[PDB]
């Protein structure tokens, strides 16, 4: 009770998708989603630019731009995204470069109980690799409990000087099914990931992927957002999950999928208070 | 095809 009233009131809210969807549903574009339903906004989506002239739809990749504030500058945003697909790899990295993202949040396994929810998009640690225009040298990786750091540095083929490090946290101890039963983990990992963006001045936004891009992807996300709030103005400030999560679905249709997912939102942001007023 | 989820 409570929990679900507001989370079904949410679903209510979505049982009609208002904002157009038409790029992603083109012929062209429909095996660069991994699912049929699970679309961009036309508004909000990612435009690629700087395509292959002899591709007659080079601008399009499953992607939407998340502000948390109307006034948000690129460093303060995220942009949500699917897996990588095998032929969506290429795609992901020239959405890298051109919005200048220096941090990627995955919050999948490749392979989840048999079932691809993202291509292998980095090379091995010490590997470069070749992606279209696009290298990728993966300079060390850095095992934590719940997660692998991979330092990245991504180029454009031939052209100099457009070297920047791309600092990869994969988080890997996400159940199969449901949600973990402690925040801490994500809490502990979503800490860093915050540092590290705002060490790194004229940052891109963050990038996020899930499967879908929406699930998992918008529950980190919101805690994310949540958190700095408190960052920001303190633990007695007022909190709203579903104004929120209403803030983000108005640019990526669907984000927090579970009830368990919303439940989880609630937890760690109670226990990112409780960490600051327990020391 | 569908997102479960």
């Amino acid at each position: 009770s409570g929990f679900w009233e507001e989370f079904e009131t949410l679903q209510q809210q979505e049982c009609k998708l208002l904002y157009s969807r038409k790029e992603g549903q083109r012929q062209e574009n429909k095996n660069k989603n991994r699912y049929k339903n699970i679309l961009p906004f036309d508004h909000t989506r990612v435009v690629l630019h700087d395509g292959d002239p002899n591709e007659p739809v080079s601008d399009y990749i499953n992607a939407n731009i998340i502000m948390p504030e109307f006034g948000s500058s690129g460093k303060k945003s995220y942009i949500a995204t699917q897996g990588c697909l095998q032929n969506t790899v290429n795609d992901f990295w020239r959405m890298v470069f051109q919005e200048n993202s220096r941090v990627i949040v995955m919050t999948t396994k490749e392979v989840e109980r048999g079932k691809s929810k993202c291509v292998k998009y980095w090379p091995d640690e010490y590997a470069l690799k070749e992606y279209g225009v696009m290298r990728v040298r993966n300079v060390k990786e850095s095992a934590a409990h719940d997660y692998t750091l991979r330092e990245l540095k991504l180029s454009k083929v031939g052209q100099g000087n457009t070297e920047r490090t791309v600092w990869q946290y994969h988080f890997r101890t996400w159940p199969d099914h449901g949600v973990p039963s402690d925040p801490g983990g994500v809490l502990d990992f979503l800490e860093e990931v915050h540092h590290k963006q705002e060490s790194i001045m004229d940052a891109g936004p963050v990038v996020v992927h899930s499967s879908a891009g929406i699930g998992r992807t918008g529950t980190f996300i919101v805690i994310d957002i949540l958190i700095d709030i408190i960052r920001e103005k303190g633990v007695d400030c007022d909190i709203d999950v579903p104004k929120t999560i209403q803030m983000v679905r108005s640019q990526r249709s669907g984000m927090v999928q579970t009830e368990a997912q919303y439940r989880f939102i609630y937890m760690a942001v109670q226990h990112y208070i409780e960490t600051l007023q327990r020391r | 095809s569908d997102y479960m989820n």
